[PDB]
């Protein structure tokens, strides 16, 4: 009851934040990216 | 729903397979579930016989430093086996790992002779091809019948390098005087798991016999037809491994296909290769 | 029992893995309460089935496993009859049968036999699939094999252009056996598992399947060899390290002249 | 606490999925921005 909801939602707001993590990687490599993307540009 | 005299067969059935080096760890992993000491007490010390006197496990003599076998062949039923090595009598504990009660063996005297014997012989021949080999001879008078069951086993037990193996090795050197049917069997098992898993389980039923000469010769001749043998067996292990590529595996999937090509999965998907005409 | 649970899968992960099935149902026999969240992480085999319309084979799994029925990709239908079952898009049944037919071209390049499978579902900016493909050895031979592949694939379609994000996660559930005389019987289980993603560009000569397709190809093809290398070779190693050939004294002359050339190498620095 | 903990770590998953939409419009516009450079590649 207690313990249940403890567990499942303490990890699962950080599944969530695994989420954030993993659109704080898609935000790193479209950035990257871009820059490749200007390399070819240029 | 299932009852509690299963339990002890399940918990039976998950000793017996337990990889060699990995006990421990198939006995926590069975502690922290089947939650019932009592009943894995039972069962499981039954089953903890079994898997430690069937795979040859290394017992310490703290008296001698000589790290003697227990082979199913030789007990008194308290875990009393006897060590031939010494002739002591003693008790261990299954779980601990560690003998117990030192008492001097008051063998009958079977064939101690032969016992010491081939005993040296292949203390010679493990000291030769086995790296960390243990020998112990077993001498007993087994249904009228005089024979030496001489066993051989070394093993490996690595953690850190996700890594095992024990090199088993049982000859039961029947001593039948006029033709010594020289049958055992070489068990291994080789486990790794660095990554991934990997398990090598094989046997060869060796079957060669020779006429119990002399007991030095045939000592030295159990030796010969052991060394025959190890070195053939591993050797073709060894070469068996060396065809695998292309034998085993392409009777499971093949490296590439009989073309000797990748596919075009563009022209698969495309059009139809002309397989509707034949 | 949330440790049990942890304990429960490394005991599937020491078990040996020729009676995967078996002794999965007797650890479920334990807790079945934990049951069904065992069955999501702990490999085994496959389960043939057989679309009756057709005739043809299929395999299951939980892609498949719409209730408690299975969506035949040869008929789209589910046995056991459950006419209320998950549909996949007309649109991705077409795309699905298609992805039957060159996975059938596949296992029949590579695997000149065998059942395969490729089942779909969606995604809201893509699609994802499973590839099921169980090749059992040659039951005339001798060699008793069971190679058993299971292949998640995510695709992660991008806004538009055609470009893509190909998700894939493997497992291989490798299975062998010689009956040799040189080695009496040789039995050698194993299982792998690995991931890749690439983002190649999609066009109408490079359609998702076969993009899909090269990677599941490259995958294989880098598991099994892998496999035979890094891991078979590591047991043959394992083996020839236990006991040696060689006669010691012999191997302390050759450890000696060893030992003193590491001197040597060791000598100039 | 159950009911204070089921307030605050709904709503710390709350704000985690406010800013995974956050990270996600950034990623949409991303892909547009990604479009754009490609557009001018074209050119």
């Amino acid at each position: 009851v207690i313990r249940q909801k403890e567990k499942d939602l303490v990890l699962a707001a950080r599944l969530g934040k695994a989420l954030l993590e993993r659109n704080q990687d898609m935000s790193r490599q479209y950035e990257q990216m871009h820059k490749e993307l200007t390399d070819k540009l240029e | 729903r299932v009852s509690d005299e299963e339990k002890v067969r399940i918990a039976a059935k998950f000793i017996t397979h337990a990889p060699p080096g990995e006990f421990n760890e198939v006995f926590n992993d069975v502690r922290l579930l089947l939650n019932n000491d009592n009943l894995l007490r039972e069962g499981a010390a039954h089953a903890f016989a079994q898997y430690n006197m069937d795979q040859f496990t290394p017992v310490k003599i703290e008296g001698y430093e000589d790290q003697v076998l227990i082979t199913e062949h030789g007990d008194l039923g308290n875990s009393r086996f006897l060590d031939p090595r010494n002739k002591i009598s003693f008790k261990f504990d299954h779980l601990r790992k560690e003998a117990s009660d030192p008492q001097p063996e008051e063998v009958d005297g079977s064939l101690k002779s032969w016992r010491e014997s081939c005993d040296s012989a292949l203390r010679a021949y493990v000291k030769d091809h086995y790296s960390n080999g243990f020998c112990t001879v077993y001498a007993k008078n087994i249904d009228g019948q005089q024979t030496i069951i001489a066993c051989i086993e070394s093993h490996q037990f690595q953690p850190k390098n996700f890594w095992n193996g024990r090199w088993r090795s049982e000859w039961k050197f029947t001593i039948t005087p006029p033709t010594a049917q020289v049958v055992g069997v070489l068990k291994i098992q080789v486990h790794y798991y660095e990554d991934g898993n990997v398990q090598l389980v094989s046997h060869k039923d060796v079957q060669d016999s020779v006429t119990v000469s002399n007991e030095a010769q045939t000592a030295k001749e159990f030796i010969k037809i052991i060394e025959h043998a190890e070195n053939e067996y591993q050797t073709a292990i060894s070469e068996n491994y060396q065809t695998m590529s292309d034998t085993t595996f392409k009777a499971l999937r093949r490296q590439l296909p009989v073309t000797r090509t990748k596919i075009d999965w563009n022209k698969i998907l495309s059009y139809k290769i002309g397989k509707e005409m034949q | 029992s949330d440790q049990q649970l942890d304990c429960a899968l490394d005991l599937m992960r020491r078990l040996p893995p020729q009676q995967i099935e078996k002794n999965l149902s007797d650890l479920i026999d334990l807790v079945p309460s934990l049951c069904e969240d065992l069955l999501s992480s702990v490999d085994q085999p496959l389960k043939i089935a057989r679309d009756k319309v057709v005739g043809k084979d299929y395999l299951l799994c939980d892609y498949n496993r719409d209730g408690d029925s299975y969506r035949s990709p040869w008929s789209n239908k589910y046995d056991p009859p459950l006419e209320d079952g998950a549909m996949p898009s007309a649109r991705l049944r077409k795309l699905e049968v298609e992805a039957n037919n060159a996975f059938d071209q596949y296992r029949d390049l590579y695997f000149e036999g065998g059942v395969s499978s490729v089942y779909l579902w969606d995604l809201d900016h893509g699609f994802a699939g499973v590839i099921l493909i169980k090749k059992a050895g040659d039951g005339s031979k001798k060699i008793k094999g069971c190679w058993d592949s299971i292949h998640v694939v995510e695709v992660q379609e991008k806004s538009s252009g055609r470009t893509a994000h190909y998700k894939l996660t493997s497992t291989v559930m490798l299975w062998l056996q010689t009956n040799k005389s040189g080695s009496g019987t040789m039995n050698l289980g194993g299982s792998l598992t690995r991931q890749m993603e690439k983002d190649e560009t999609v066009s109408d000569c490079s359609p998702h399947i076969a993009n899909i397709g090269r990677l599941v190809e490259d995958m294989e093809n880098k598991i099994r060899s892998t496999l035979n290398e890094i891991y078979f070779g590591k047991t043959k190693d394992i083996v020839n390290g236990l006991r040696s050939v060689q006669t010691f004294a012999d191997k302390s002359k050759q450890e000696a002249l060893k030992n003193d050339l590491v001197e040597a190498l060791k000598r100039k620095q | 606490v159950i009911r204070q903990k089921e307030k605050d770590l709904v709503l710390a998953a709350r704000l985690g999925k406010a800013l995974l939409e956050r990270n996600q419009d950034m990623s949409r516009q991303y892909e547009q921005m990604h479009k754009e450079l490609t557009d001018k590649l074209e050119h």
